This record gives C-alpha cells, sequence and structure tokens, in this order.
RNA sequence: GACCUGGGCAUAGGGGCGAAAGACUAAUCGAACCAUCUAGUAGCUGGUUCCCUCCGAAGUUUCCCUCAGGAUAGCUGGCGCUCGCCGAUCAAGCAGUUUUAUCCGGUAAAGCCAAUGACUAGAGGCACCUAUUCUCAAACUUUAAAUGGGUAAGAGGCCCGGCUCGCUGGCGCUGGAGCCGGGCGUGGAAUGCGACGCGCCUAGUGGGCCAUUUUUGGUAAGCAGAACUGGUGCUGCGGGAUGAACCGAACGCCGGGUUAAGGCGCCCGAUGCCGACGCUCAUCAGACCCCAUAAAAGGUG
RNA sequence: AACUAGCCCUGAAAAUGGAUGGCGCUGGAGCGUCGGGCCCAUACCCGGCCGUCGACGGCA
RNA sequence: UAAUUAAAACAAAGCAUCGCGAAGGCCCUCGGCGGGUGUUGACGCGAUGUGAUUUCUGCCCAGUGCUCUGAAUGUCAAAGUGAAGAAAUUCAACGAAGCGCGGGUAAACGGCGGUCUUAAGGUAGCCAAAUGCCUCGUCAUCUAAU
RNA sequence: GGCGGUACACCUGUCAAACGGUAACGCAGGUGUCCUAAGGCGAGCUCAGGGGGGACAGAAACCUCCCGUAGAGCAGAAGGGCAAAAGCUCGCUUGAUCUUGAUUUUCAGUAUGAGUACGGACCGCGAAAGCGGGGCCUCACGAUCCUUCCGGCUUUUGGGGUUUUAAGCGGGAGGUGUCAGAAAAGUUACCACAGGGAUAACUGGCUUGUGGCGGCCAAGCGUUCAUAGCGACGUCGCUUUUUGAUCCUUCGAUGUCGGCUCUUCCUAUCAUUGUGAAGCAGAAUUCACCAAGCGUUGGAUUGUUCACCCACUAACAGGGAA
RNA sequence: GCUUACGGCCAUACCACCCUGGAAAUGCCCGAUCUCAUCUGAACUCGGAAGUAAAGCAGGGUCGGGCCUGGUUAGUACUUGGAUGGGAGACCGCCUGGGAAUACCAGGUGCUGUAAGCUA
C-alpha cells in the first residue's frame, strides 16, 4: 500500500465508515484485549500506557502491528497469563486514495483531477497529544518488562510516544494511594477486569447488600 | 480555460468605500401594506373630525 | 453550488428546544402587538404558516401592521452593502415583544421622578449613564486576611 | 388523477356558488382566416424556405389540464376553464377509492 | 509504340480537362486571374501623438448559445445642490469603535453511563437481560463558548385633556387608530466627525494574484476551490545579498534632528564596548521571519 | 544504573566550478540569554519653498 | 501527383452486369422539341464493377437500394363535383404519380452466430500475410548468435 | 479538447469556520411526479415495538390484557414539525373557487416560479369558537410572437346601417429541460483565417503518488545462532536516470525518436589500488569502507531507447549535461 | 388549610412503590324510561343517590430513578487579537482579552391567577 508518510497529519475532517462511506475495508487490527482480560482488579495492579505526544493518526496496520510486538515480549517475560494489553484506539478515520492516474484514456470519466474524489483505502486512529495509544496492566514486580515491550512497539508507530507508568490501580480510574481504601469502605466493587463505583446516593437496600 | 468561480474577497471594502448606510426611518412612515379594513376606517375618521 | 430553497440550513433554527416540543404555550397567542412596538423574530417549525425566512430569524424590527393571526413588521436587512427597510408578515408565533427599549422606558420614568424630586428638593443629581470609572482608592485590610504565599506547583505527567 | 363530473363552485355570472358540469378542454381546430395565420401563410409562400422557427426539442412530457366548468343553471350557461397541475393519468368518469377492502 | 513533336484548331471557372495525382487550366488550383460591391465583417492581435494639477478603480453580483464578449449592480469621476458652521459642542445626526441593556445561533470544545449511529472488554442475573467499561462521528447530540449578527440608549420623547370613526364592541371610550390642544430640558452612555446630506451624469473594470488564520479535493504541488482581513495588481522607499507578495514604512522639492524594521570583523554606514554568563570542535561545523529541505533511529563526543 | 534535555556527531548519495551573499570567522565574526552605545528610510519632529484643499477670511 | 510520393496507385486486354428499337437510352443548353453520342442502330451507343491466362467464384432479398405487378384494402394535391349558408366560407364525395402492400434481384450496396439461435450462419480456398491486438505466437529451417 | 458526466432549471443534509451569504466535474441524495383525496372540516381513536394470555394456531392469521415520548405514520429525497394532533378511522364536503393590491424568498431588489399576511365576494365543515382560498413545511416548473378556449351591452371592422367574419381588451392552456426561452448532422491527413502559452503534445520548475534507492525496530530464516548474509508485520527517509499530477515559461515556432559522433561531469563502485567483515582453510564468492584515477568491448535480430542471445574480457557498473 | 371550575408557567409538576385522609366537595358507585350510544349502557349519552374511601384525587414516605438548582471539574478545554516566539515538521509556549461541558458532589421537588365552596 501508500506508505505511512501520506496519511501521518489530520488533515481532513473525521471521515468515519458509516452510511455515507460505503466500501471501507476491514481495518487490519480486530482484537484490542490480549493477555488474560479474564483477570480481577487486585491481580494486575500497575499499569502502563504509550501516550502519544503529537497530534497525528496511526494507521490500523501499525496498530496491528505495534499489538503483536508488545504481546510477543509479555509472554516470552510474563507468561500469556501474566499481562493484559489493551490497544485503546479503535481505527475509525477512513484515509482515502485517488484513482492509479495514468497518461490518459477513453474511458475512467477523467485522467487527471477531474472527479479526485477517493476511494476508502484504509482506516487510520487519530489520537492527540497526551492521548493512550495501548495500556499494560501487570503485576507489581513485571515493570522492567511492560516498560520495554511497549518501547519495542513505539517503532511500529510514527512520531514520538512515552511510555508512562500510571499512578492509577490498573485498568480503573483511581489512584492507587486511594484504591485500597475504597474497598474497604465498600466504595468499590470489582466488576470483571475493573471496579464500579458505589456512591452513597442510591436507596438503602442496595446499601444493605453490600455489608 | 478554467478561471474563478465565486469571490467576495474585495466586496466588503467596496461597501464601505461610500459606507453603509442605514435607511432613513423617515417621520410619518407611510401606510402602505396595513390592513385594508383599518385604512378603510381610519379614512372616515379623518374626513369627520 | 448551494440550493436557493427557502429553508436551506435551518435544521437547528427552526427546530424546538430539547423536552420543549408539543404544542405553544398559549400565552404566546394572548400577547398583544400593537403598531410601532420592538419585537424580535424566532421562527419555529411547529407553526409551518407565516414563517419568517432564516435571514430574520435573530432581528429585530418595529411592527407596522396588525392582523387577524399575524403582524407586520419593518427589518432591517443589509443584503450586500446596503441595508434595506423589509416589511415583512409574520405569525406571532415566531415573533417576540423585545425588551431592548424596556431597559430605555424604565430609565424614562426614573429619570422623570428622579428630576421631579429635584424640583421639590432643589438638587442636581446626574441622570446620564456613565461607563465603569476607575475603582476609587481604598483600604484593604489584612486583619484576618493575610496574604497566602502562593508558588507555581512542580510538572506531572 | 380523478376529478368528479360535478362541482359546486363558485359562477360569477351567477354570483353564487352553482353546480357545474366539469369537461376536460380540447384546443379546437385553427383557423384558416386568423391574423396570425393569414400572414404566416403569405410569409411562407413563394420562394424563401421556411420562414418561421419550427420547435424541435421539447421535453414536458404531460401537459396541465384544463376543466371546462359549464354552469348547470338554465338561464346561466356560463363557462369557465381551471386548470390543475401535470399529470400524466387523467380520468373524468372514475371510481372512487375504498379503503377497507382488496 | 497506348511513341515523340511543331503549327493550326476546340473545350473557360463551380466551368473545362483529367490512363485519376484533387492532377492541370500562363511560377496562381480542394475552384484561375482581373476589376468592382469594398474602407466587406472581426467579441480577435497590433498601435493610438504636449505638459503640469487634483481625484482615483475593477477582476465581484444577476442575466445572456455567455466562459477571450456583453447587459446589470457595485466600485470611479465630474457636476452640482440642500444645509450646518458664520450666527457660541446650539444641539441634532452619523460611525467597518467601544459601553449599557436586550435578543439571535449550534461552530470550537464537550458528550455518548443522554437519544441516533459506530465500537472494545469482561461481570452479574434466569443467546439475550441488568449494571459497568474501551474507543468515535462531517452529513449525531443532552450541553455549549470565544469571535460575531440584530435592536434599544429621548422633544419624532414622556405625560395629560378633548375630539373623530362607517373599524372593533356587554360597557362614544370597551378596544384600536386618527386628529387637536396643553405641560415638562438636567437633550437625559463613551469617543470621534461638518452633514461620507440630497440628486444628476458617468468612465474604467467584470482573466486577478498573494500572505496570516480558517478551510475543501488531492500523496503532494510555486496544485485546484472557498471564508475573514490585509496586501498587490495600481507602489516607489529602508531592510531580507538577490526578489511582486515577507518586515518596516507608503512618496510634493529640501536642510537639520531622531527612529522603524534590520544591523554595527571587512566588502559596507555603525560596537576600535578592556560588553555579561554559559554552551559548542564538526576529516560534510554553525550562522536568525517568509526562505530556499532533512527524518526515524543512534553516540561511553 | 536508568531516564531526560542542549550543542556537536552518525544517519546524510547527482551530475559545468560555487556559494551563511562574498571574504573569512573557532576567547569567536557560531549558538542561547541579555546590557550599553552606535548606523539610516521618500517614516516621525522643526524650519524654508512649491502646489492642492479648506478657511466658522482680509481688503472697493 | 510540372516543383518532396513512378508505386503495390491509374489504365489495360479479358470477364460480368446495367440501360436503350430512335416520340429511345445517356447527356448538353437561359431558351428553340436547339445540341453531343450520331456520317450512329444492339457484333451499337451509353452507365458501372472486376481486372491477362489458369482455377474457381459458396450461402443470405431480412435491412438498404433498384425493379416488376395493380383481385390497389389504405395514404392521397391542384382542378373539377355535391350539399349547407346572404355570401365569404364550411362540409362531403371523388381521389394521379409516389408512398404503403406484394414479387423479383447480391458479378446491387452489404452480411455470413454462441442446447440457444438468426437473414445466411464464412463454403472452396488462404493466412500470424501489405490483413493476428495478444506477440518477439508455437514448431521447423536459415546463423556462433536472428 | 474529445469520450463520460450535468456540477445547465430545481430540492435536502453537509461542506460553511454557532446571523445571513460563501466555491470546486466537494460529499450523501432527490426532482420534471403523485393525490376527488393523499384537498377542506368536524368527531372519535392511538401508533412502532415488546410482554403475559387465549380451540385449530406454529417464529408470523385473530381475540384480549399490560407496558409503551412517539422509537410509527404523515405519497416521494433528506431535514424539520406533529399525540384527544399534522397520524388512524369515520361522515359531510369542493377554499384545488371568484377578485384587488401589499409582501417574503431567488433578486438587479427585474420577470417568472414558489410562498406569506390581508381586504372584498361566494361557499364547505363544525353545536360553536373557529378552520380552509390545495397537499404539515422546505422541491415538483416557462417570456415575446402565434394558436386555442373562456369572459365580458363592452370596443373596432372606419363614408353610414344591418348581419357574417376579423381585430382588440381581461383570464387560462398549447413550450421553449441549453429550463430569462435560436428552428440546425457530419467530415477534412487537401485544408484556410483571426487568435491563444487564458490551452494540450518537449525540456525546465514545483510535487514524488508511482518507479528507483537507503535506513529504523527485530518476529523469523540461517542445522544450533535475531543482526556472516538476509528482515515479516510496521515505520522513517532520500533521489529526480520512471511514470504521473500540475499548466508557471514558450503557439508573430526553443526543430520532434533513435543511432552515429564527441567532450566533460555525478557515484547509488562492475573492474582495478589500499582495506575491514564472513556461515573467509585454499580457490572462488558475498557484505562493507576510502575512492570516479582508470577501463567498461566486438556482434545476430529489431527504427527502436528497452530487451534477448553469441562470443570476448580485469569488468563488460548505473546515470547526467534542454 | 382543604375541595372543585377555568387556567398561567409546562417534570422542583414526571415515574415506581408504600402509607394516610372524606367536613364540604370530588370520585367511584346505582340504573337504561327518555336524549344518545355502541358487537357490548364498558365507553359515550341520559336518569339517579343505596354505599363511603378500594382506586382516582390529595397529602406524606424512599441515603428512590428522573428533573431542577448550585458547587466541583476549571480559569481546565476552547477562543479574539500579537510577535523576525520555539520546532525539520506535527504542533507547542508566551503576550492581550473572553471563557465552557460531562463525570463527581450537594440541595430542592411544583409555583401561582380568577371564581365558588368547606373548616374533617
Ligand atoms: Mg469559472
Ligand atoms: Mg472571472
Ligand atoms: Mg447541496
Ligand atoms: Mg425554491
Ligand atoms: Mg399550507
Ligand atoms: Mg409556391
Ligand atoms: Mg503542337
Ligand atoms: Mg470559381
Ligand atoms: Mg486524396
Ligand atoms: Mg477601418
Ligand atoms: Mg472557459
Ligand atoms: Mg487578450
Ligand atoms: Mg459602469
Ligand atoms: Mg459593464
Ligand atoms: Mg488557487
Ligand atoms: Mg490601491
Ligand atoms: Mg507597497
Ligand atoms: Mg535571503
Ligand atoms: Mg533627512
Ligand atoms: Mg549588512
Ligand atoms: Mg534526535
Ligand atoms: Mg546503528
Ligand atoms: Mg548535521
Ligand atoms: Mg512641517
Ligand atoms: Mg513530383
Ligand atoms: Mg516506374
Ligand atoms: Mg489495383
Ligand atoms: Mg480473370
Ligand atoms: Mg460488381
Ligand atoms: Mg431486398
Ligand atoms: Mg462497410
Ligand atoms: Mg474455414
Ligand atoms: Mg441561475
Ligand atoms: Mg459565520
Ligand atoms: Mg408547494
Ligand atoms: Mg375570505
Ligand atoms: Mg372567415
Ligand atoms: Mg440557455
Ligand atoms: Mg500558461
Ligand atoms: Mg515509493
Ligand atoms: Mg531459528
Ligand atoms: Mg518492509
Ligand atoms: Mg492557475
Ligand atoms: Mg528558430
Ligand atoms: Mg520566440
Ligand atoms: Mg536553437
Ligand atoms: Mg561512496
Ligand atoms: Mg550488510
Ligand atoms: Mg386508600
Ligand atoms: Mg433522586
Ligand atoms: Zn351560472
Amino acid at each position: 500500500r501508500r506508505p505511512a508518510r501520506c496519511y501521518r497529519y489530520c488533515k481532513n475532517k473525521p471521515y468515519p465508515k458509516s452510511r455515507f462511506c460505503r466500501g471501507v475495508p476491514d481495518p487490519k487490527i480486530r482484537i484490542f484485549d490480549l493477555g488474560r482480560k479474564k483477570a480481577k482488579v487486585d491481580e494486575f495492579p500497575l499499569c502502563a500506557h504509550m501516550v502519544s505526544d503529537e497530534y497525528e493518526q496511526l494507521s490500523s496496520e501499525a496498530l496491528e502491528a505495534a499489538r503483536i510486538c508488545a504481546n510477543k515480549y509479555m509472554v516470552k517475560t510474563c507468561g500469556k497469563d501474566g499481562f493484559h494489553i489493551r490497544v485503546r484506539l479503535h481505527p475509525f478515520h477512513v484515509i482515502r486514495i485517488n484513482k492509479m492516474l495514468s497518461c490518459a484514456g477513453a474511458d475512467r470519466l477523467q485522467t487527471g483531477m477531474r472527479g479526485a474524489f477517493g476511494k476508502p483505502q484504509g482506516t487510520v486512529a487519530r489520537v492527540h497529544i497526551g492521548q493512550v495509544i495501548m495500556s499494560v496492566r501487570t503485576k507489581a514486580q513485571n515493570k522492567e518488562h511492560v516498560i520495554e515491550a511497549l518501547r519495542r512497539a513505539k517503532f511500529k508507530f510514527p512520531g514520538r510516544q512515552k511510555i508512562h507508568v500510571s499512578k492509577k490501580y490498573g485498568f480503573t480510574k483511581f489512584n492507587t494511594c486511594d484504591f485500597d481504601n475504597m474497598l474497604a469502605e465498600k466504595r468499590l466493587i470489582p466488576d470483571g477486569c475493573g471496579v464500579k463505583y458505589i456512591p452513597s446516593r442510591g436507596p438503602l437496600s442496595r446499601w444493605k447488600a453490600l455489608h | 480555460a478554467k478561471s474563478k468561480n465565486h469571490t467576495t474577497h474585495n466586496q466588503s471594502r467596496k461597501w464601505h468605500r461610500n459606507g453603509i448606510k442605514k435607511p432613513r426611518s423617515q417621520r410619518y412612515e407611510s401606510l402602505k401594506g396595513v390592513d385594508p379594513k383599518f385604512l378603510r376606517n381610519m379614512r372616515f375618521a379623518k374626513k369627520h373630525n | 453550488t448551494n440550493t436557493r430553497g427557502k429553508r436551506r440550513g435551518t435544521r437547528y433554527m427552526f427546530a424546538r428546544p430539547f423536552r420543549k416540543h408539543g404544542p405553544i404555550p398559549l400565552s404566546t397567542y394572548m400577547r398583544i402587538y400593537k403598531k410601532g412596538d420592538i419585537v424580535d423574530i424566532k421562527g419555529t417549525g411547529t407553526i409551518q404558516k407565516g414563517m419568517p425566512h432564516k435571514c430574520y430569524h435573530g432581528k429585530t424590527g418595529r411592527v407596522y401592521n396588525v392582523t387577524q393571526h399575524a403582524v407586520g413588521i419593518i427589518v432591517n436587512k443589509q443584503v450586500k452593502g446596503k441595508i434595506l427597510a423589509k416589511r415583512i408578515n409574520v405569525r406571532i408565533e415566531h415573533i417576540k415583544h423585545s425588551k431592548s427599549r424596556d431597559s430605555f422606558l424604565q430609565r424614562v420614568k426614573e429619570n422623570e421622578k428622579k428630576k421631579v424630586e429635584a424640583k421639590k428638593e432643589g438638587t442636581w443629581i446626574e441622570l446620564k449613564r456613565q461607563p465603569a470609572a476607575p475603582r476609587p482608592a481604598h483600604f484593604v485590610s489584612t486583619k484576618n486576611n493575610k496574604p497566602q504565599l502562593l508558588e507555581p506547583i512542580p510538572y506531572e505527567f | 388523477v380523478n376529478v368528479p363530473k360535478t362541482r359546486r363552485t363558485y359562477c360569477k355570472k351567477c354570483k353564487k356558488h352553482q353546480p357545474h358540469k366539469v369537461t376536460q378542454y380540447k384546443k379546437g381546430k385553427d383557423s384558416l382566416y386568423a391574423q396570425g395565420k393569414r400572414r404566416y401563410d403569405r410569409k411562407q409562400s413563394g420562394y424563401g424556405g421556411q420562414t418561421k422557427p419550427i420547435f424541435r426539442k421539447k421535453a414536458k412530457t404531460t401537459k396541465k389540464i384544463v376543466l371546462r366548468l359549464e354552469c348547470v343553471e338554465p338561464n346561466c350557461r356560463s363557462k369557465r376553464m381551471l386548470a390543475i397541475k401535470r399529470c400524466k393519468h387523467f380520468e373524468l368518469g372514475g371510481d372512487k377509492k375504498r379503503k377497507g377492502q382488496v
């Protein structure tokens, strides 16, 4: 296909696959969660992200290639059930390609820029400065392997990425310094891979079900 | 031989050259378009005072 | 190019507010619009009769003609570089009384209320409005309000 | 499109709503002694060829139907031309619709 | 030999003649030459003749068998005229500007645990169902700016009385409107300005181009197409070596002074300061808007 | 020991001989942060003159 | 093809078709029933195609065109005819050639297919040709190599 | 340019940057219709969907209950709007009628088209208030001339009268889709003219998709062993020896393919000089570095650049210089 | 305070469930002769007064859902204007002004006009 230098900058408005943009090929990446995705919150406390530093658009092929690069390194260093990689960028922006412009012809309705609006070529994920690309939650002693697994996957992406070990507990939105205190007060309950926030502002029957 | 289709580039500078004058609301504005039944009685109230 | 349709681009301006659909509240129907009063123009998609054009939505004019269900308004419309006085017929569901001159009429009655006091007291209290004057000289006490030292916080990624 | 053969519309000569007989209007025979026909033959006579334009590129598929409304009043049988919108199929007798049927 | 050739003859222009090439028909042939109609027409090239003074554009709107042109509006000029200052910022009136008040909007952002649509993951309950979760919209949106659009900031006002009406109607005052008279300047935001007042006639132009920002198609383009404003065309001058457009600043002829942008080793006016602190060695160093390319990735320099 | 940030280096190949403008500059004439002084535009200020415009202008 | 093309182009004999018996065919003239063919008469004149000889010249008359009928039902001018009307006029019948309908005709223009199918479905021949894109086809031969 | 398409007259959403306006052969669509009701009015009714049930009867026939903000429907494209409506059903209807002007949109503020508010007639529906002069709104359409029809005690047919005829006045229709509206098939390689670098076919310039070339990461190959030599999935570049894209220069002309000839230049180095590396024992070969000093051939076929083959050779490297 | 008639704003008024209440009034309720009305006096229409709170209705309740208001988010996001600011670029910082939204948290949950009537 066309090199990623041509569809790197968010130059056009977001052009999603919808009722109007028909004929989009399937994105290269179809799986976004890997590892032991069916793990509890207290099993993978650590969390590290691949934060984007540039306002660009990553192709679905790069998201798929970096996912495989990060997945293979986590298996050989932490086991197939010692991590949970979550690609947090879904390719929704559809990039277009113009016709295979040739010398001339008595057909194709054009030869040059006449009717230049192109057909859907692929899908990219418009990422923002500070937006997480990939997230990996592992055990506390696997920090060196996650930083290296995400560092190798940066080479599959254009631009500049930063590997940041988050202060949040796992894939939740609560800090580690506040997580274990909220479990004791029954304010958070484990719901699958993460926790579900339970406020003190519902029916009291739901409060009795916790205690 | 293609050309430029539409432009409003120099128009604002041409509009304010002689100024964009607001319509002069003269005293005793005209009575065109008022209700014909209302005007009919109004012309009867003027020929009897 | 575009179409010259009478409602091209009116997808949101003629729509109704969220959770404000249904019948028009009847107080809007029982408002009296005399001749020469200032009214706003806000078209409604519910009443498809007597609608103003999209160029008058948000404009303000005075009433010159009153009918059974509608009112004649004299509105200013800039075409290219000239402003023209347009006489449009709009039903009362698309208009409302303009509170623009209400602040003026409130001040007129208040000016006449304060100057007749001068003829009965002998003062010259100024009636003109004045822009926000520079703040006068004041003392800022620190008795129970000590200046707190602020510092720029370190960076956190 | 079907319109009934009877219409109780306004009669301009009766100054009142009267029943009318609706009939589709037909153009009629062109007179050989109309002024435009007399000078068209004078212009087309002799040598010179076709002197007037002959319209070729027609685009309309149908035409506006005209209804000849004749008043049924015995003393006032006044006609009136009433045109309706363009329709490809126009019938005057017609059979009225029935909803709850097959 | 369907040979070559003289002279005399015949065929004349849309005609001749042609063993055919549109060949030949007096150096002229896909229609000879001469004269005339004729100074044929050309929305198309070219040129269009003295000086100074003042004002000064347009490449946009609509229509056109229009798109190399016109009509039309705009922009331009000229001619005035009505006044105001004179005769006291008298006050009005006006404004590509604020202020105050009042409306208008659905773009940025935000949101989808809110609807429409798209999409990831587990979990609970008896494939669904419930509570959560990842990620999105230009033709989605509860919400919602900045900038912006309209209007109102007085005597053409405010208040009061009487009168008229065929309209309106329980109620000549029930509305409403009109007419007439009277009362009240502390002209009741800021700033600026004589009214860019009222007309008439009117040339040129109707190929534009460029920059910041916004923005569409395109891999991109010194590409194509838009929006605001400026510039340019129409414009020289200081600076960017050079230059259409960048930066500064717009121009009668001069002297002095001082600056802008940019500079001050030498070319080359100006640091020929005993300038401050640090960084930096390059066997392709580096050297300033536009701008005359350089990246990912690396270095125990 | 990891990471990061400046300058420099590698990455870095085009055809006539050549371009921080040139010379050259390496306690600099380079880079970054700044100070003082200084240089001149048809810009600004003062004055002279020319013309135009305006004068709520002056004289029979 | 004078003055860029001498040729495979033109002509050619041969072959074949077409028209015409003279009040004719073909053609000329503004015109004369004037003129050419024609001082001619079908072994002739005029109009085309093919192109010596040899060998053959298939199939298609649907389309187009030409031509032949008129037990020719239509379409159908001027004039003439009938009727109505003060008349202008209107209406009606009649109604040539030609068209339509029918037949013939391809050495007339032309055409000559993937159980489907049309009008006939490329026959005898010939060929990667002066005609084959794919293509510098495949094989053989010709050369160290084409 | 032609072919295609219609961006030629219109409509919706978006583009459009929160008034309005705003372009491209921008995007997603629609239109030349349809409807005597699918118009008007009144009354009653509530839809889509889901659930519980109930002979035949089932995942879908019909009855019934509950929930149901409309998630249905409203002729059509889309947007908007709509719940005792604008939807459904029913029974009464012809406001889809006759007229004058004002007015909105497109706009020059012209016409036409499409709308709005009135006034004056005559009516429909409803007990009534009221509602309606077509379609819930935004689209569904046409000048002059001519023809045709309707309308008028009202004109002219002129030296008068009567009667035909004709003309005229007022209003419809017959149509111009290139939709502000000519009546209109090609070809020219025999060509001509006025022009155009407003506009193609060269070079050059910008761009580099494509072509060519070089990197980064390291899954994997290499018996084992990522990195001797290679490099999947990705990704960053360079080059202007490919082709395009563009139309800036040139149409009062820059001679147009290839070869021959001849000079110089570039290195992205085939050979040769000096080296490093190996999955380097030798020989041969491969990778890489300094490096363009020097060399890079003779032929068959084709007009060929490009190919292919024959031999020779240290090697028979690739290019630029309009 | 409450019950009705007509309303205004149109959820602070809605929705679910629970509890309480009949003084007047309201509602249910009792009937189909008449008017009227349907497959069916259920509805609609009409006639009535045996019962009185089951429902409607009203008033409470719920760490209720929704809605409303405010805080937080946040001077964050975005944005007017400026630079010969940075960076290869993508973009970012600053200057000058304007200034959001969700999550989250807290409070609240109909107000009121005209007319008539009644003090459980
Ligand atoms: Mg154009
Ligand atoms: Mg133009
Ligand atoms: Mg559109
Ligand atoms: Mg329209
Ligand atoms: Mg309507
Ligand atoms: Mg004749
Ligand atoms: Mg001779
Ligand atoms: Mg001639
Ligand atoms: Mg020829
Ligand atoms: Mg002349
Ligand atoms: Mg053109
Ligand atoms: Mg020209
Ligand atoms: Mg002009
Ligand atoms: Mg003009
Ligand atoms: Mg352009
Ligand atoms: Mg100028
Ligand atoms: Mg200048
Ligand atoms: Mg320079
Ligand atoms: Mg000086
Ligand atoms: Mg210098
Ligand atoms: Mg780097
Ligand atoms: Mg390396
Ligand atoms: Mg370097
Ligand atoms: Mg001076
Ligand atoms: Mg010759
Ligand atoms: Mg010869
Ligand atoms: Mg031959
Ligand atoms: Mg023969
Ligand atoms: Mg033949
Ligand atoms: Mg035949
Ligand atoms: Mg042929
Ligand atoms: Mg055969
Ligand atoms: Mg138009
Ligand atoms: Mg705007
Ligand atoms: Mg319509
Ligand atoms: Mg009426
Ligand atoms: Mg006659
Ligand atoms: Mg046209
Ligand atoms: Mg050009
Ligand atoms: Mg490439
Ligand atoms: Mg291996
Ligand atoms: Mg690769
Ligand atoms: Mg251009
Ligand atoms: Mg020359
Ligand atoms: Mg030249
Ligand atoms: Mg030359
Ligand atoms: Mg080298
Ligand atoms: Mg190697
Ligand atoms: Mg109870
Ligand atoms: Mg709550
Ligand atoms: Zn009648």
